[PDB]
């Protein structure tokens, strides 16, 4: 049909979505095809791209003692979102629980990152896992103590 | 001696109470007594009473014939009663009658013992009082306040 | 202090005025100048007392008498006093302001006011006095050498190079050549049509000397008028000879080292009576003394704790 | 524009013949042939930009305003004004409101008829401009503005009576009674002890006594009046007993109580760090869901983000002028933040921001420059009176002064090392000649290194290809606001009045209070610079130096400014032939129309390279070079005020 | 309020609250006090009241929690360090009729 | 804590892509086990089972280790890093060590003690190999900071031009003209500046005086194709083949194929294309192009599709930092998928 460059206006995210496939998908027909696509849509003047449109300085911000937990927490939570967790839920949550156990009450700073995803995981996931997640939720609860109060509604909804 | 909390326990961090909780009980009883009334499930049956209304209760703590003074006057009667029906006579005299300020503190301390309970604290006193939190004259106060606001 | 035929004095940012001696360099005595620094000194022309052009205030200390604080205080100049001069008889002092106003100050009669003024555009750097005591030469920070007649009230402006702050000036005791020196690093020589009885007072442009790379800061002729010494901000004091205008001598206080990030500039110089020794001041605490023939450091007057800007050097009987 | 340039040939070429009865009528014959087809034409090029016509629209104004007192330009203007989309004029309202009081009869009535139309459609857009016009001093403004607000009340009374109240409450918050008393008293003490002036000292104080005669309107004013309303009443009594007797023995009793509250209030203001809005202004706390839009948000092509509710308490920045950090929950939900300033006329800022609007337009339409992201970082400014206004706060920014301070303390560098070197060498640094001070300046440059900005611009970037873009943008940006800054003539650019975007890297100037060489002529520390291109900022560019990105970006900019000089004049003539700003230039000595014409002479000069040498015509590379030399010369830099920070 | 205003004010309010229950007493409030400050204060109140009862209200939300050693926390002159204060020392300075 | 680490440090007896990557994998995981911080130790368990967990913590993991280790142990490690960069340019081992090296500069820990400069010269080389031009410039300027030379400036104007930053290149030239007023060997400089006519003058002069060199010709050929001149470039190829080596002929033949293709001389093109190595993108491309003139689509389609699979790495190295640099590779795939449309046309 000859629908070219125009797709970078209409559904403009497209370039970011395609250039992940070249840096992820382990097939030299899929990685092969993703090039056939990019080509056929054509190249963009990077100014046209900037119209159509952390991790290192994550060290830069902090002293090192606080750095390490923050990095791990970010990597863990980047997995902690459906597709990769289909196998590796349990692993992630075992790490987190060990992190908070290790930190003391300085763990509290990570709460708003973890907790919203965490509770949504419980509702979403299969019952194969679910009895484990509650064991570990209760573990988070214990280290954090009273600071969990903001999320308590959601927890009670989950339990109920 | 008078002490906010037991040796184990930590004081409450609860956003709507003051951080001064044991002092405020001891020396502004009516002000927290009313605010603490408002935070219970008791208020389910006093509709149209918010914390804003309790800010502006008219009267003062000396003019007996004005809602604030009335509650204050009641309060005094109640705490003095809870002490006189609980403590042995010698001890009651020592604390509640000998001198003004101590008597005022221990009267009010009874209120603290009742409140701070509901937030996992227990106050402590050097002449050790018995537990008065359950004593039925409190449920009189509860009604008295209810009507009076 | 007064008794020595070579009175040398020196000062800058250390608040002291130190009195050296020529042969040895044992410090005779020192005097305080608090509240300020010293922009330039001069001795009065009968060796009687010495001037210290401060910020807001000239003061004058006794050279003959032993250990005083100032005899005379003049204020009434609401910025720096950037130069002085003196009437060779010893009645007047011809000052220059940072406030664009080259005054006259009577020495004998006490009067806190000035006798005359000569207002121009920019701040007044140099105030040098022509030998017959009738003309006064005032430069400034916009190129402009104004020649001001003290008798007739005439003022004839004169721009050698556009805009560049002409930093200092002097005219020889012969009245044959005048030299003023600018911030570009050029020393401009002017031929005198010597206006004695006529007031012709015309100048004929002789030579632009590529004198220095950086700021030239003070130029002076010797009493011989064979030699024109030009101090600078390349830590140098290049002596020029009168006939050619060729580099006869090049004094330098450079390091002799690939890394020495400005030891300090070569501020002000002043010849001897015979013009064989040339003193100089510097911004590394060292008032020196040289040999004009060769360029050999005959003495070194190191006593100041902070920097030094101005000299006061004196041959006369 | 051929017809417009032909018009300006026989205007300017005739004043050459004329100045240096019937020569104005022959002119009025010759001009009129072209003046009218210029106007007719522009209307078609405005109706075929429709989204990009600020340049074109300002051309129509230059014509209307100046050659509209003819009836035959009036005719074509009238016709076009009825034809053109009423959207278009929104972009040029400041120019229109500035001439709302025209002594020309026929022009002024057409303006009204246009503003009353913009008042009909897009009312939001107008009311804040009109409200500051409304409470003017001069008669033909405040009659005509209050007139249009009356004619604009029966479209939208609900809208105006909101917006007018909001406005008048925001000003009660912007300065509190005890501030007004503190600044009033300190100025009063300068008059009677410095100058010895007594009648002018009453002129200072008694408008505050007239303020306090109204009585406590809000809780904080109640607590002023209860704390010290009495003292001030009594000091007023004694200063009024001076006006019948004329003894200094009255006055000593008054200055007792005046210094009394002065010292008390001076001991209070350091701790007023945040203002609980109930105490200061209850109407705004009470305010929920105004139809009136969030200030400096209104777009004719967007739906209105309206004031859902004002935030309950205000953070107070500590400076000379103690600005508030006011914030509004808009009806889209989002906290919008402002900064609400007392004692500064922000109509300069308003117009200057309009100018950058023009420049960004010009630079974006040259394709060579478009590519390069030459874009001035303009924020929003909404005046509320002559004495106050709001200013759109900027996200992801920090003053150089803050960056450098944070870096210096991180790596344990003593903050004022440069100033301390200078003082350790020469203790009397202020009290030196020029040449002496150049010594000391150079010494303290040649012992530190100015890597500080250059270094932290890399430490704070994540990756290198980020850092690269940051620094490329940083340079070009800093050049564009050199050249634009120069023209405007934008004084006092010390390191707390400019700031770095911690994302894009771009620079962003703030505070346009010192404009058109106000700073160049002040009688203590007159600036000698065009723009700060100090060594620190220099080191942060590519290691080669100025000769790449920065110098080449100056030419690129200055080709574009010297090209379209007439657009740039139209915009600047606004706040020059508006009387109510230009008192700023009357204060240069220790009359106005002459002084106002001096500015616009000056700016015509910078845009013709007839700036340095009135006789010569300095072509663009050459003009730029002389400027760079000026800005970077150590004589010029060490004359600057010590807190200007020239050794950064 | 900003720190210093708040602390002074709280001393005023706390005094006003005790004035209801006892309006005829000397109320000597100490605000973020040093050890030596407290010593001067308690001993001074002894010599005034001399045989009769003396209140000692101690708040301590600013300081860390009191130790098993029998030490309660106050400040040093510069406000860097929480200094401790032995209860034994405190009941030395305060008299026997006390609360 | 280090005896298990030592197995993954200098196990650098590696030769193919898979061999070096598997060095990297095992290294990153070996780091995570050790790392003294409990909040990384934790992840190891996961880091095996999901490898991008180790990938992303690599830099962080590395500092947690490196912070502890002995001086002997630091040099032991660094010597295998030196060797990992030096021996074998793998996109995803260089771009993980360069990004580790850059991570190390923002740190309190100091930069990596490589080869006495803090490795500036080494790391800059290998950024310019990767087409990591921005990083390449950071280090190139770090050289400049310790006393510049004509060689530094020469490169520094090409690299600025490779970032498409010509005002900065022109600036660097105006540094040169002040301080190195004589040194001015600008035959390569004009060529790097994108002053292609003046470069052709300077290489005309330099090939008149000195002999028929291959290097002067390669530059003077690059001048012609950058001008556009096809007729003249086909002359500069024809004459010099036996005088030229076979190593230079791999560099040369790419320009030659485009030139002969320029002039509709296909027989010549066929000869030159074979000289280009098949495992490169370019070789695959021109083979495919010849095939399209000849009319052999099966073969062509295979070569196209082979080229894509080789291009994978060029698009996988660039775009990991910025799309702007990816843009080079983007034009190639544009051509390829258009190459496909040539068949269909
Ligand atoms: N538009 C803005 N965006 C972000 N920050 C701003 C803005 N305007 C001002 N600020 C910040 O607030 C501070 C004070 O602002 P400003 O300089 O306008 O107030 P001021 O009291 O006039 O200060 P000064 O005494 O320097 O004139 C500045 O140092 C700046 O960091
Ligand atoms: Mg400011
Ligand atoms: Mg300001």
């Amino acid at each position: 049909t000859g629908y070219v460059v125009e797709p970078y206006r209409k559904y403009p995210t497209l370039l970011e979505v395609l250039l992940n496939f070249l840096k992820t998908e382990q097939n030299q027909g899929t990685r092969r095809e993703a090039i056939r696509v990019l080509g056929l849509l054509g190249a963009l003047d990077p100014y046209k791209h900037k119209v159509n449109i952390e991790m290192l300085v994550n060290m830069g911000n902090l002293p090192l003692d606080e750095f390490y937990p923050a990095v791990s927490m970010v990597a863990l939570m980047r997995i902690f979102r459906d597709q990769s967790l289909s196998h590796h839920h349990t692993m992630v949550v075992q790490a987190i629980t060990f992190i908070f156990k290790s930190l003391g009450l300085k763990c509290v700073q990570f709460l708003p990152q973890v907790m919203p995803t965490f509770l949504n995981v419980i509702r979403v996931c299969d019952g194969a896992i679910r009895e484990f997640l509650f064991q570990q939720l209760g573990m988070l609860v214990s280290f954090v103590k009273s600071h969990i109060r903001p999320y308590m509604d959601e927890i009670v909804t989950l339990m109920r | 001696q008078l002490a906010a909390c037991e040796a184990t326990e930590l004081l409450p961090m609860i956003p709507d109470l003051p951080a001064d909780l044991f002092t405020s009980c001891l020396t502004t009883p009516i002000k927290i007594a009313l605010r603490w009334f408002c935070m219970q499930k008791c208020v389910s049956l006093v509709p149209g009473v918010t914390l804003d209304l309790i800010e502006k209760i008219p009267g003062r703590l000396n003019d007996r014939r004005t809602p604030l003074g009335e509650l204050n006057w009641i309060f005094t009667a109640i705490t003095d009663t809870i002490a006189w029906n609980v403590l042995p006579r010698d001890l009651f005299q020592k604390l509640f009658r000998q001198d003004l300020l101590v008597a005022s503190l221990f009267r009010n301390f009874l209120l603290a013992e009742r409140i701070m309970r509901s937030y996992n604290c227990t106050p402590v006193s050097s002449p050790r009082l018995p537990p008065t939190y359950m004593h039925a004259m409190w449920q009189a106060w509860d009604l008295a306040v209810d009507i009076c606001l | 202090v007064g008794s020595d035929p070579v009175i040398l004095a020196t000062a800058g940012y250390d608040h002291t005025v130190r009195f050296w001696q020529a042969h040895s360099g044992i410090c005779t005595r020192t005097v305080q100048h608090q509240d300020s620094q010293v922009n330039a000194l001069e001795v009065t022309p009968d060796r009687s007392m010495i001037a210290a052009a401060g910020y807001q205030h000239i003061r004058m200390y006794d050279l003959n008498s032993n250990n005083p604080n100032p005899i005379i205080s003049y204020d009434g100049v609401n910025k720096n006093i950037a130069s002085v001069g003196f009437h060779e008889d010893g009645r007047w002092m011809y000052t220059g302001g940072e406030d664009c106003t080259a005054r006259i100050w009577d020495l004998r009669s006490r009067n806190l006011q000035c006798q005359r003024i000569f207002q121009v555009n920019a701040p007044i750097n140099c105030v040098c006095l022509h030998p017959n005591q009738a003309e006064l030469i005032v430069g400034d920070q916009s190129g402009a050498i104004h020649i001001w007649d003290l008798k007739t009230d005439h003022n004839e402006q004169l721009i050698p190079e556009p805009e560049v702050s002409i930093t200092s000036a002097h005219i020889d005791p012969d009245a044959s050549y005048m030299a003023a020196v600018n911030s570009t690093g050029n020393c401009y020589v002017w031929n005198l049509t010597g206006g004695i009885g006529d007031e012709v007072t015309q100048l004929i442009p002789k030579t632009k000397i590529p004198a220095h790379t950086r700021y030239a800061l003070q130029c002076r002729f010797s009493p011989d008028s064979t030699l024109l010494a030009t101090c600078s901000a390349d830590q140098t004091c290049k002596i020029w000879r009168t006939s050619n205008f060729s580099l006869m001598t090049e004094l330098s206080i450079k390091s002799g080292n690939p890394g020495e990030s400005s030891r300090g500039w070569m501020w002000g110089c002043a010849f001897s009576g015979d013009s064989q020794y040339i003193v100089t001041a510097s911004s590394d605490n060292l008032a020196r003394l040289w040999c004009v023939e060769t360029g050999e450091i005959k003495r070194e007057y190191g006593g100041h704790q902070k920097a030094v800007v101005c000299l006061a050097f004196n041959d006369s009987v | 524009v051929m017809n417009f340039e032909a018009v300006l040939h026989y205007k300017h070429q005739n004043q050459a013949r004329d100045e240096k009865k019937k020569v104005t009528e022959d002119l009025s014959k010759t001009l009129l042939m072209y003046t009218v087809p210029a106007v007719q034409g522009f209307f078609r090029s405005i109706s075929l930009s429709r989204g990009n016509n600020l340049q074109d629209t300002l051309r129509v104004l230059t014509l209307w305003f100046d050659y509209g007192h003819w009836p035959d330009v009036n005719e074509a203007l009238v016709e076009g004004v009825k034809a053109i989309q009423i959207d278009t004029w929104l972009q040029v309202i400041p120019q229109l409101i500035a001439r709302i009081d025209t002594p020309r009869p026929l022009v002024g009535r057409l303006i009204h008829q246009l503003l009353t139309d913009i008042g009909r459609y897009h009312p939001q857009a107008l009311i804040y401009p009109l409200t500051v016009a409304s409470k003017s001093t001069t008669t033909a403004r405040h009659n005509a503005a209050n007139k249009i607000l009356k004619n604009m009340c029966e479209h939208s009374n609900t809208l105006v009576q909101q917006a007018m109240m909001v406005s008048e409450e925001l000003i009660r918050v912007a300065i509190l009674w005890h501030e007004m008393w503190h600044e009033g008293l300190e100025e009063a003490s300068r008059l009677y002890f410095g100058e010895r002036n007594v009648k002018g000292m009453f002129e200072v104080l008694e408008p505050l006594h007239a303020m306090m005669e109204r009585g406590p309107q809000t809780l904080k004013e109640t607590s002023f009046n209860q704390a010290y309303g009495r003292d001030l009443m009594e000091a007023q009594e004694w200063c009024r007993k001076y006006m019948k007797s004329g003894n200094v023995k009255d006055l000593t009793q008054a200055w007792d109580l005046y210094y009394h509250v002065f010292r008390r209030i001076s001991k209070q203001l350091p701790q007023l760090t945040s203002l609980e809005l109930q105490y200061v202004s209850p109407k705004l706390l009470m305010c929920r869901d105004l139809e009136l839009a969030v200030p400096g948000t209104y777009d004719p092509n967007q739906p209105i983000i309206r004031i859902q509710s004002i935030a309950p308490s205000l953070q107070v920045i500590t400076s000379k002028q103690r600005p508030r950090k006011l914030t509004l929950m808009g009806s889209n939900g989002h906290e919008f933040v402002f900064l609400l300033k007392g004692h500064e006329d922000l109509r300069q800022d308003e117009r200057v921001m309009q100018l950058f609007g023009l420049v960004n337009t010009l630079l974006a339409n040259d394709p060579t420059s478009l590519r390069k992201n030459l874009s001035i970082q303009r924020y929003a400014v909404i005046p509320l009176s002559t004495n106050s206004g709001l200013i759109g706060w900027v996200p992801h920014c920090d003053t150089l002064h803050a960056l450098i301070r944070d870096y210096r303390e991180k790596k344990k560098i003593l903050l004022n090392i440069e100033h301390r070197i200078m003082l350790r060498m020469a203790p009397d640094y202020d009290h030196l000649t020029l040449m002496q001070k150049v010594e000391v300046f150079e010494h303290a440059v040649n012992n530190t290194a100015g890597d500080d900005l250059a270094k932290l611009l890399w430490l704070k970037s994540p990756s290198s290809e980020v850092w690269f873009d940051r620094r490329t943008n940083y340079t070009r940006s800093l050049a564009v606001m050199s050249m634009v800054g120069y023209i405007l003539g934008l004084g006092d650019r010390h390191p707390s009045n400019l700031m770095l975007d911690r994302l894009s890297g771009k620079i962003l100037h703030i505070d346009f209070g010192d404009c058109f060489e106000v700073a160049m002529t002040r009688e203590k520390f007159p600036e000698k610079i065009p723009f700060r291109l100090t060594r620190m900022l220099t080191n942060a560019m590519e290691v080669t130096g100025l000769d790449g990105n920065y110098r080449i970006t100056c030419h690129t900019v200055m080709e574009v400014l010297r090209e379209h000089k007439d657009s740039v004049m139209a915009v600047l003539e606004a706040f020059v032939y508006d009387p109510l700003l230009n008192w700023r230039l009357m204060d240069t000595n220790t009359a106005l129309n002459k002084k106002a014409i001096q500015i616009i002479n000056r700016v015509r000069d910078k845009l013709t390279g007839r700036d340095f040498s009135h006789d010569d015509t300095l072509d663009v590379p050459t003009q730029v070079e002389l400027l760079i030399k000026q800005a970077t010369s150590h004589e010029n830099l060490c004359q600057c005020y010590i807190g200007w920070c020239p050794f950064w | 309020m900003g720190p210093q205003k708040a602390l002074e004010t709280i001393g005023a309010n706390l005094q006003k609250q005790y004035e209801n229950w006892q309006p005829r007493a000397r109320y000597k409030q100490s605000l973020d006090p040093t050890v030596d400050e407290v010593k001067k204060l308690c001993t001074s109140l002894r010599r005034n009241a001399k045989e009769e009862r003396v209140l000692f209200h101690y708040n301590g939300h600013g300081v860390p929690r009191p130790t098993v050693n029998g030490e309660v926390w106050v400040f040093n002159k510069n406000y860097t360090q929480y200094i401790p204060l032995s209860i034994y020392d405190l009941q030395t300075w305060m008299g026997s009729p006390s609360i | 804590s280090t005896i298990n680490l030592q197995k993954a440090w200098g196990a650098a007896r590696r030769v193919s892509k898979d061999d070096w990557l598997e060095w990297l994998r095992r290294l990153s995981l070996e780091l995570l086990k050790d790392s003294s911080s409990p909040s990384l130790r934790s992840c190891w368990a996961l880091a095996q089972a999901y490898n991008p967990m180790a990938r992303d913590l690599f830099n962080a993991a590395f500092v947690s280790c490196w912070s502890e280790l002995n001086e002997d142990q630091q040099d032991e490690l660094i010597r295998s890093i030196e060797l990992a960069l030096t021996s074998q340019d793998i996109a995803e081992v260089t771009q993980t060590l360069l990004n580790l090296a850059e991570f190390m500069e923002h740190s309190d820990k100091g930069p990596l003690p490589l080869r006495d400069d803090n490795g500036i010269v080494l790391l800059g080389e290998r950024a310019a190999k990767c087409r990591a031009y921005a990083k390449a410039l950071h280090y190139k300027e770090l050289e400049f900071q310790k006393g510049p030379t004509p060689a530094i400036l020469e490169s520094l104007i090409s690299i600025n031009n490779k970032l498409q930053q010509p005002e900065a290149a022109a600036g660097v030239l105006e540094y040169a003209m002040k301080h190195f007023g004589e040194l001015e060997i600008q035959a390569t400089w004009y060529e790097k500046l994108h002053e292609w006519e003046d470069a052709l003058v300077a290489y005309d002069k330099k090939m008149d005086t000195n002999k028929d060199d291959p290097e002067l010709m390669l530059g003077r050929m690059r001048c012609l194709e950058a001008l556009g001149e096809w007729g003249q470039l086909h002359q500069q190829c024809c004459e010099k083949w036996t005088l030229v080596n076979d190593e230079t002929q791999a560099k040369m033949a790419r320009m030659a194929a485009a030139a002969a293709w320029g002039l509709g001389q296909w027989d010549s093109m066929e000869e030159y294309t074979c000289m280009i190595p098949r495992d490169t993108h370019d070789g695959a491309f021109y083979r495919a192009v010849l095939a399209l003139h000849q009319d052999l689509f099966s073969l062509a389609q295979q070569c196209i599709d082979k080229a894509r699979d080789l291009l994978d790495a060029e698009l996988t190295a660039m775009a990991g930092e910025s799309y702007s640099r990816a843009y080079g590779a983007m034009v190639s795939c544009h051509m390829l998928s258009e190459l496909e449309e040539v068949i269909q046309y």
